[PDB]
């Protein structure tokens, strides 16, 4: 019969906590403690696309800082400016870049393209994947937080007085003494368990002998009484006064800053020069990057060399680019991993140890720490540029149905770059004044360096050509790639030159290599990869509008941003600058206008995502199944799917005579008819 | 103390700073008279010019559907005059330009006023460009959304005093001239006949204005290179600028016209509900989904585009010659821009 | 597992592994199983 | 937007209505020609109609209206170069303008050269005709077209001319004038323009000149007495007069 | 910010009533087709609820005031509920008006720069609205039964000419004036909770404007918008209730669910369309209320800036 | 009755009345027009017949005669094709300069 | 497995509030199983080429412009997750179940869309955290984004801002000489009662008065 329950309401109710309890155990499931490699990919995703995020928020703000000469933005924090600048180059490096692409890439295809059951050790993969967010935070947070954390017009002095313990050190005496304790008891009071605080205004008042400079904050000790806050209340903020003069040193703590990506010793490497602070922050930071790293590293070996499947054990040219692009790159992280943080723990002794590590008075020399760093460097870099070309390859050779130019020679010029980056230590040091034949080997390893990249200019070029072209979203990425990386190659290879680089070493224009190189070629190719790929990795078409308008604004503010920057290097603008003369204004200026112009791309692309999100709509592959038209049967089924699919598409659209006639009809504004 | 609601007012410190003409500090002469006076001329003279080239178009149309192409260039000279000769079109130069005069003076016009109230502020750089690129972005958006749907009455009203005479003399409203039927009509039939499902006209006009607007200030902004460190002459300069906003903001806006066509004229299937089913939105979304871009922009050149795109090019031109497009620039490390005089000789 | 029973409770030494309002150890806290 | 009323736009709804439920892609035929003579098509059930080589027979490199411009370009070029009028910077750079545009009108005419019908062939059954050319930088592309797509212009070309009663040709089959016809749609390299204008040159020779008179007149031949010769005496790409 | 405030000039209560009736009248007839189209609203879904999924939730304003216009009676039939409602709503701003006025008379911290807290201003704009809204229960039912009758069936009609007509018939029929406050706790607790949703949020972004963006010309209107967002979203279930409450006719039979109460009203909309149900025309009464928000802010704030110049307060006084 | 959800029920019908036309008696008898002549009665604007120096207009002129060439074509199967031999031709030279 | 009862509110042709997404009219989500198996499209003719066989039909003539309207198929909109049943496919009785693969192939978890709102922060993700780091943290500092004015006539101090001073710079000679040498520029306010009034030549708002 029928039943008369008092509360449908709370029926519905106890229906919607049920639906939370089982919605936070999925979510704990598939979300937080899965194992699943795609899971992981994505999680990692989203991490990078908010790490990307603040790194152009920085970035941001230095193009600002830049903007104007006369230090408009950072009003004269030039401790401000080199920690923000050390940020901004350790966040997009380390913790964005490769964070990205490690995570994203090799998690989102090493299942698929290696053929191989999830990771190695897949709960390595899980723990790498949870702990990124922690040097992720820790690398961004620099820039605002300092041991010197009051401000310029917080009047320290009030409320430092009660942080003397100094101040009752008589009483500390007879604490374990009472023989004479009694005796201190008969001294007269002047500053005992007291606090007198000095005119700090000139008050010319005859009938008072005595004027209290004491804080108004902290009148009644009684408010004092449980308030469990520090006296740093009555210091923050109780004054008008403000020095609106660029020549008011904001710091007063000029040994508190950073180093830059490479760590410069000894002004790195000694306290007197650098302060305690965002120098160790950053050596703790690069040492948690080197054991992610390495844990990254084991996970992704251990598989290809364990896990791989029965055909693919060793001819590694039957994977693809990026698959074998991120092979080389994993084992040549492996070599440089302990170099790094062998390098990191010396500089970590040298600043709280004094080993003279990089003093020249009792041994030291701050060219070995150069040394080792460059030996970290250029390697970084080489390993960063890499898999960008391989996604790049991938991404061609689908869209235009043919076999690539030469794979075998393509992945050995590879190998062999990879090879060849291991011996350019000496090249971004030039002017340290190493050993004339050490220079001379080292401009010359440079300069032979070029000839794998020729290769795979060529191999690219080549294989973009003779092939059926279908043009989709990824190929115009490709093709910003290539033109990005046209530049880049030739601006090294100048660079190169020993005459050059001594009258522009450390300056705009390497600035402007080193944006051009990382900012525009891997990003582009991170961004083709993600176009190439939006299907399986988010399981919707890409929104056509949203991702040209991407492609467009992305494009153009590289370009935008990295000609004026070259501009001044031509001008000799020196790197790490906080103000420049007015000479440079106009170049600064159209440098911030093309750093604003790709922020607004990038919003453009998250409208993208937001759009492609909204549009749920199926994706279907355009080669149909059939990449190559190997054969004439394959050519002609091709042909006829296609010819099928496009009249089913082409259903409801109206006739071309009817669309004619409607289009020649359209004007029906007539003033007299008959 | 008289609503639900309080906006209380409230006593704050004065502030410093160390430069003084970088951020958005309205111009003296923005104001609203002299806002209002010269987008009216300028909305009047572009429309009356885009009012007249369309009645031309218009009449070289129909007599082209009467007589053949001319043959060589003294049979050109016969035919525009033949056809300048019309009454027809004298009568259609009467009537667009009272259809002008109206929407210069309120669409045009009043999309100016909203710009120059909207980005008045925006300071340029002294021996730069702007490099807050992002700062008027909002303001142009939502000045552009603020203006969108006022142009929309006086097309529907044009568009009925045209569509009346189509119908047989026994159910016309008279209509004597565009001021006739726009007074008349609004007293007939009700205002939601001149706003029911303008969409497509709001968006249009929506997307014509933000297009224009960003691309004119973006191009004299950044541009200003080419007539900086290049010395050309730059007023060819300003007319290309001109020509590829206009080329632009045709591109971005004739899609919302074409989707309104294909619902009102593509020929309905037997049998089955509407695809777009009457409210045309989806026809936007179907024109933001279609997978053949092209399919959802044939004819736009023949349609529309020879028809606006002067009118917004002359628009833009004589914007430029009002100044409506002023952006202060003041050195900003001499004298007002700057309070610490220390940091600009040491 | 808060008003539905997912879990059976025979099968579980230790009931209240995940946070639930509808279960109950039969292996009461007083209880002792001897000999 | 549908809510203002107009009648001709009321007109325009109810004829595209009836076109579309009237008007269908299956049409019934009666231009019919029974010809006079048992059509031995090729191995490839192919009859040639008319062969010709306008290359061979053109004009290419000294053409009446390029010559004009390509040779004017060298005025302004010295006048840029020696600035004989002593004007300014910009008035220059405007007077350079002119060099970097002859190159169209030469462009055109070399693009017009390529629609000439070389080589015309009917397929089997009377529906379908090869058309084969030959683009300047010797590119051999061959289209098959409805018989139904052709109709004829007149001899001074200014007039569509009736898609019957045209004399065209002479008594013996030789061509009376260079003869031009438009297409209303032609699917060149799988792509279809519409309305282009070919032309076949005097210089051809029509081989079976009735069944090319049908072709120029459109009606659907009936190829009832049909040989077949077996003859491969055509190459891959074999190598034409024309080039 | 406690000291942060600047009232130096304190208008008359005679000034403020008048001000006050103009401004509402002005903006209670701009949203006077809103407010009917909301309520139309209400009722269409008053048992289906939202049934759509995703971005398809909530219920058409466009579309319902496409319906409403072509029902036939134009822009014309936009104005018969506004013929009542619009003295109801006078009524309440005049009783909450002279409420509050009295409040903040009997206890105004005395210097200009002092203002009373945000909890006690609230608690006595909320009791002063309660007491409004108590006071013209019988002018809401009456409003709402005139809207009420389009998307009702014409047997379940009530039946209202206007004001007075209605009110006879509803002190004929129903009973009496018992009847009128039928849900009167409802309409009381929809304008305390409008009594206290705004003036905290407006406050809060008006003051971070004036950090983040210094004393900038938009940020007034972006507070005002703000707030707006916040007391529609705070306020919704409440209106909705109370107009599925006011709204209940005499005859069960005539009523698609019966309700006794807030109580039994909540249970039967939780039952049919669960916690959504709250959220219906989300949109359309925020924009009303912005509107008149909007409206009544322009007119009164330039009314009062004209006044305290003729007063003569500084440039920073002002 | 109500309440049950299987079948739906009168209680649950969302009609308003039509009490009149929208937009006006002029507008509904010219629908009512209109809706009756479609296709039938065909206005045309007023156009001088005699024109002394102009040809009459007999039928389609062959290609020959347009004074601008088109670069979108129109594919058979309703398609707007914007890549075409022309356009080819005509991107041609702008990439050169 | 199984499903619920019928509802007339939740039929579209029924309840009137449905309004129907014209992307997704021949498609129903809630029709998709994992793995899909359903037919959906196949060789069709008659729209452009006639089905029948005209190939040697010297009397009938194909006219492709002419083709006849038809139904528009609307792309097969993106699966939503039935969020129940796959609470219950993906649940998991601990302490009960052996860690092994149940061999349907429907026990592989076909990842479904669900709602969409979460991806709209995503849409503003690059503004709000942007403001994040430069609004709500005022980095770097609190005026770097307010509104521009300067400040007041010897405020703070004359040594910072000695502006009536610079008033008499510009009123001696030397100092008119050096406008007449056109290096220094005309004076940038004028002293008016004890306030600065910057002409409208400055370019700068009024300075801030001093509440
Ligand atoms: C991923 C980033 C990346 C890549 C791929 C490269 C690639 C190269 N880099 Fe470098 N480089 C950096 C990132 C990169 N670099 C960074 C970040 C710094 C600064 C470190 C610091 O801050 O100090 C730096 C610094 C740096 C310096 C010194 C700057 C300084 O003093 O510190 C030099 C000079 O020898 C140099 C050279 C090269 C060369 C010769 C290549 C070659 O691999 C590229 C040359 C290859 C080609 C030339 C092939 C292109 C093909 C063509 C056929 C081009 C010809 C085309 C035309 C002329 C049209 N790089
Ligand atoms: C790969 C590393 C990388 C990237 C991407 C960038 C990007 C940018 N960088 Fe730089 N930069 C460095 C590495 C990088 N940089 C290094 C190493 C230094 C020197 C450190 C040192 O001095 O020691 C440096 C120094 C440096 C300076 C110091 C100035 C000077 O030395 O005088 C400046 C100032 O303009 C600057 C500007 C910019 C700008 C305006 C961008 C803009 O491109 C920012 C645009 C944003 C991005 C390019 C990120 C993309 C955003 C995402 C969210 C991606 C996620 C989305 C997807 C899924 C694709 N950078
Ligand atoms: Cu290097
Ligand atoms: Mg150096």
């Amino acid at each position: 019969v029928s039943v008369n329950n008092y509360f449908y309401y709370l029926d519905r109710i106890k229906k919607l906590f049920t639906y939370l309890n089982d919605l936070r155990k999925h979510i704990l499931k598939k979300y937080v403690y899965t194992i699943n490699h795609k899971r992981i990919a994505i999680n990692y995703l989203y991490f990078s696309m908010v790490t990307g995020l603040s790194g152009a928020a920085l970035a941001t703000m230095i193009r600002l800082e830049l903007a104007h000469p006369g230090s408009p933005f950072f009003k004269g924090d030039s401790l401000r400016y080199l920690q923000v600048v050390t940020a901004h180059g350790l966040i997009m490096v380390f913790f964005v870049v490769v964070p990205i692409l490690f995570g994203g890439f090799a998690n989102f295809l090493i299942p698929y393209h290696v053929g191989s059951k999830d990771v190695a050790y897949p709960r390595l993969n899980s723990i790498g994947f949870w702990i990124q967010p922690c040097g992720y935070i820790l690398l961004a947070k620099i820039g605002f937080l300092r041991p010197q954390f009051w401000r310029y017009y917080d009047k320290t002095s009030f409320s430092f007085p009660f942080l003397e313990k100094m101040k009752y050190n008589q009483y500390k005496e007879y604490k374990n003494d009472y023989l004479f304790y009694l005796d201190f008891l008969k001294k007269e009071i002047t500053d005992d368990h007291s606090f007198f605080w000095k005119a700090r205004k000139v008050i010319k008042l005859p009938q008072y002998s005595v004027f209290s400079f004491v804080p108004l904050k902290l009148m009644m000790w009684k408010t004092m009484i449980n308030y469990p806050e520090s006296f740093w209340y009555a210091a923050s903020r109780v004054v008008q006064s403000r020095r609106k003069k660029v020549f008011v040193t904001k710091c007063s703590a000029r040994t508190l800053t950073t180093a830059g990506w490479t760590f410069i010793t000894p002004f790195s490497s000694n306290i007197k020069y650098t302060g305690v602070g965002s120098q160790d922050i950053l050596i703790l930071s690069v040492v948690f990057a080197g054991i992610s790293t390495t844990i990254s590293f084991t996970n992704l070996l251990i598989t290809r060399r364990t896990l791989a499947m029965p055909g693919l054990r060793h001819r590694r040219v039957l994977m693809p680019f990026v698959t074998i692009s991120i092979f080389l790159t994993l084992r040549m992280l492996a070599t440089i991993t302990p170099v790094l943080g062998a390098a990191v723990i010396m500089m970590a002794f040298d600043r709280h140890w004094q080993t003279t590590f990089f003093e020249y008075a009792y041994g030291g020399d701050p060219i070995l720490s150069q040394h080792l760093f460059w030996f970290f460097g250029h390697p970084e870099v080489y390993v960063l540029i890499i898999p960008t070309f391989g996604f790049i390859n991938m991404i061609v050779p689908h869209n235009n149905t043919r076999r690539v130019a030469s794979k075998h020679h393509m992945i050995w010029a590879i190998y062999v770059m990879a090879y060849m980056g291991y011996l350019v230590w000496g090249h971004h040091m030039y002017l340290v004044g190493l050993d004339h034949r050490s220079r001379t080997m080292y401009s010359t390893i440079t300069i032979m360096i070029s000839m794998p990249a020729t290769i795979k200019v060529v191999n690219w070029t080549l294989s973009l050509v003779n092939g059926a072209l279908k043009i989709d979203l990824p190929f115009l990425f490709s093709m910003s790639f290539l033109l990005l990386f046209l530049v880049a190659g030739f601006t090294g290879m100048w660079l190169s030159h020993v005459s050059l680089n001594v009258s522009m070493h450390d300056t705009f224009y390497v600035v402007a290599h080193f944006h051009i190189m990382l900012s525009g070629a891997a990003m582009t190719g991170i961004f083709s990869g993600i176009y190439y790929y939006f299907n399986a990795l988010f399981g919707v078409k890409y929104s056509r509008m949203f991702g040209y308008m991407h492609l467009i604004y992305y494009s153009g503010g590289q370009w935008v941003a990295f000609v004026p920057l070259f501009y001044l290097g031509f001008s000799g603008m020196p790197r790490r600058i906080h103000d420049y003369p007015v000479v440079f204004m106009g170049w600064h200026s159209m440098s911030t206008t093309g750093h604003f112009i790709t922020l607004v791309g990038i919003i453009f692309f998250f409208l993208m995502m937001f759009d492609s999100h909204i549009e749920r709509r199926a994706s279907t592959s355009t080669t149909l199944g059939l990449p190559r038209w190997y054969k004439r049967i394959s050519y002609y089924i091709f042909k006829i799917r296609y010819l099928q699919h496009t009249k089913s598409k082409m259903n409801g659209i109206p006739g071309s005579t009817v669309r004619l006639m409607l289009i020649n009809r359209h004007f029906v504004e007539y003033e007299v008819y008959e | 103390m008289f609503f639900e609601l309080e906006d209380i007012k409230r006593r704050h410190s004065l502030y410093w700073d160390i430069y003084n003409v970088q951020g958005w500090v309205r111009r003296p002469d923005s104001t609203l008279y002299n806002n209002v006076k010269r987008g009216v001329t300028a909305g009047v003279v572009a429309s009356l010019v885009q009012e007249n080239i369309t009645a031309l178009v218009e009449n070289c149309k129909l007599l082209a559907t009467k007589y053949e192409k001319p043959q060589n260039l003294r049979q050109a000279a016969t035919f525009m005059k033949e056809v300048f000769k019309l009454e027809n079109y004298r009568k259609a130069v009467w009537n667009r330009s009272q259809y002008a005069l109206c929407i210069g003076t309120f669409d045009i016009g009043a999309r100016l006023a909203t710009f120059r109230w909207l980005n008045n502020g925006w300071q340029r750089v002294f021996a730069g460009f702007e490099f807050n690129f992002v700062r008027k972005i909002p303001t142009t958006m939502l000045a552009a959304l603020f203006t969108a749907p006022f142009s929309v009455p006086f097309e529907l009203a044009r568009m009925a005093y045209y569509g009346d005479k189509t119908f047989p003399k026994e159910l016309q409203r008279g209509y004597s001239s565009y001021l006739s039927a726009l007074a008349r009509i609004p007293f007939e039939e009700g205002p939601y006949f001149l706003f029911k499902n303008s969409f497509p006209l709001i968006i249009r006009n929506f997307f014509q204005t933000f297009t224009l607007f960003y691309t004119y200030d973006f191009l004299k902004d950044k541009a200003s290179f080419a007539w900086r460190v290049g010395e050309q002459n730059e007023y060819a300069c300003k007319m290309i600028i001109a020509g590829i906003s206009t080329y632009l903001a045709a591109v971005f806006s004739y899609p919302w016209m074409v989707t309104r066509e294909m619902v009102d004229f593509w020929p309905k299937v037997p049998g089955a509900p509407c695809t777009f089913n009457g409210n045309y939105r989806k026809a936007a979304v179907w024109i933001w989904y279609h997978e053949f871009s092209g399919n959802y922009f044939a004819g736009f050149f023949t349609k529309y585009f020879w028809k606006a795109s002067p009118g917004m090019f002359l628009t833009l031109m004589l914007a430029d010659k009002v100044g409506l497009f002023d952006q202060t620039t003041v050195d900003n490390f001499g004298g007002a821009g700057n309070n610490s005089w220390e940091d600009t000789f040491v | 597992c808060i008003y539905q029973a997912y879990q059976n409770p025979l099968r579980h030494i230790n009931t209240g592994h995940n946070p639930n309002n509808v279960y109950e150890d039969i292996v009461m806290l007083g209880d002792y199983p001897v000999q | 937007l549908n809510h203002v009323q107009n009648m001709l736009e009321e007109n325009l709804k109810y004829d595209a209505q009836k076109y579309n439920d009237e008007v269908a892609v299956i049409q019934k035929t009666s231009r019919i020609y029974k010809p006079t003579y048992t059509i031995e098509f090729n191995r490839e059930g192919e009859v040639l109609v008319y062969s010709a080589d306008p290359i061979k027979n053109s004009v290419v490199y000294f053409k009446y209206p390029y010559v004009l411009y390509e040779a004017a370009i060298p005025l302004f070029i010295w006048a840029w170069i020696y600035n004989p009028l002593e004007l300014s910077k910009n008035a220059v750079n405007s007077l350079l303008i002119y060099p970097n545009i002859a190159w169209i009108p030469r462009m055109w005419y070399w693009r017009s050269l390529q629609y000439k019908i070389q080589k015309m062939y009917l397929l089997r059954g009377g529906k379908v005709a090869k058309i084969e050319t030959q683009s300047l930088a010797g590119d051999r592309f061959t289209s098959w077209v409805e018989t139904y797509q052709f109709h004829p212009l007149t001899q001074d070309q200014k007039n569509f001319d009736n898609q019957d009663n045209a004399e065209f040709l002479e008594d013996e089959g030789q061509l009376k004038y260079e003869l031009g016809v438009q297409l209303d749609n032609l699917q060149e390299m799988g792509t279809t323009s519409q309305d282009i204008v070919i032309n076949f040159m005097k210089e051809g020779t029509v081989h079976h000149p009735e069944l090319f008179e049908a072709i120029v007149k459109g009606y659907n031949i009936d190829t009832s007495d049909y040989v077949i010769n077996t003859a491969n005496n055509l190459r891959a790409r074999e190598g034409n007069h024309n080039h | 910010m406690n000291y942060s405030y600047k009232r130096y000039w304190e208008p008359s209560t005679a000034e403020v009533i008048g001000l006050s009736l103009s401004v509402n009248t002005i903006s209670a007839a701009l949203t006077y087709p809103i407010e009917f189209v909301k309520v139309r609203s209400q009722i269409r879904t008053e048992g289906v609820g939202i049934r759509s999924k995703n971005l398809y939730m909530g219920i058409n304003p466009n579309k319902v005031f496409r319906e409403i216009h072509a029902t036939g009676n134009g822009l014309r039939g936009f104005y018969q509920g506004f013929e009542s409602h619009l003295i109801g709503r006078l009524s309440y701003l005049f009783i909450r008006n002279l409420t509050y006025k009295i409040i903040y008379d009997r206890t105004k911290p005395v210097k200009a720069h002092n203002d009373l807290s945000h909890r006690e201003k609230g608690v006595i704009a909320g009791f002063a609205g309660g007491l409004a809204a108590f006071l013209t229960s019988p002018a809401d039912l009456v409003n709402t039964r005139t809207i009420a009758e389009g998307g009702k069936p014409k047997e379940w009609r009530w039946g209202y000419k206007g004001l007075m007509d209605g009110i006879n018939k509803i002190a004929a029929t129903e009973g009496g004036n018992a009847a009128l406050f039928r849900g009167s706790y409802a309409n009381v607790l929809r304008a305390v909770i409008l009594n206290i949703s705004l003036t905290g949020p407006f406050d809060y972004l008006n003051e971070k404007i004036w950090i983040t963006f210094g004393d900038m010309t938009w940020n007034k209107y972006a507070a005002l918008l703000w707030a707006s967002f916040w007391g529609s979203v705070a306020t919704l279930p409440f209106d909705n209730i109370r107009t599925r409450l006011y709204a209940q006719n005499a005859d069960p039979t005539k009523n698609r669910l019966t309700y006794s109460g807030w109580a039994d009203a909540a249970k039967k909309l939780i039952q049919h369309e669960g916690i959504s149900g709250f959220y219906v025309g989300f949109y359309a009464f925020y924009i009303r209320t912005f509107l008149y928000a909007w409206t009544t802010v322009f007119i009164t704030d330039k009314i009062t800036s004209d006044w305290k110049r003729k007063a003569g307060l500084k440039e920073w006084q002002i | 009755d109500q309440l049950d959800f299987s079948h739906f029920d009168k209680a649950f019908e969302n009609k308003y009345d039509i009490v009149a036309p929208e937009f006006g008696d002029l507008h509904q008898k010219r629908a009512e027009f209109i809706a009756k002549n479609q296709g039938t009665y065909r206005p045309v604007p007023l156009v001088p017949n005699n024109i002394k120096g102009l040809i009459p207009k007999t039928c389609r002129l062959p290609a020959t005669r347009n004074w601008y060439r088109r670069t979108s074509s129109f594919e058979r199967n309703g398609f707007f094709n914007i890549h075409t031999p022309v356009l080819n031709t005509k991107m041609i030279p702008w990439l050169l300069f | 497995h199984h499903h619920h009862e019928y509802d007339w509110r939740d039929d579209p042709k029924v309840n009137k509030d449905i309004e129907e997404d014209i992307r997704d009219r021949g498609w129903h989500p809630e029709t998709y199983d994992f793995p899909y198996t359903k037919k959906h499209d196949d060789w069709v003719f008659d729209v452009t080429m006639p089905s029948q066989n005209y190939q040697t039909d010297l009397t009938v003539n194909i006219h492709p412009e002419n083709k006849k309207m038809h139904v528009m198929k609307q792309v097969m909109r993106q699966s939503y997750w039935d969020a129940e049943h796959d609470m219950a496919h993906e649940y998991d009785y601990e302490s009960e179940d052996l860690d092994f693969q149940c061999e349907s192939f429907k026990s592989q978890h076909f990842r479904k869309k669900g709602p969409i709102s979460q991806y709209l922060i995503l849409g503003l993700l690059p503004i709000l955290y942007f403001g994040t780091e430069f609004f709500y943290n005022h980095y770097p500092d609190e005026d770097y984004w307010r509104v521009a004015h300067p400040p007041p006539l010897d405020y703070p101090d004359t040594d910072d801002t000695d502006d009536t001073e610079t008033f008499k710079d510009y009123k001696s000679f030397t100092g008119r000489r050096m406008v007449d040498t056109g290096i220094v520029d005309p004076l940038w306010y004028d002293i008016r009662e004890g306030k600065k009034v910057y002409y409208d030549w400055a370019g700068v708002n009024q300075p801030m008065e001093d509440i």
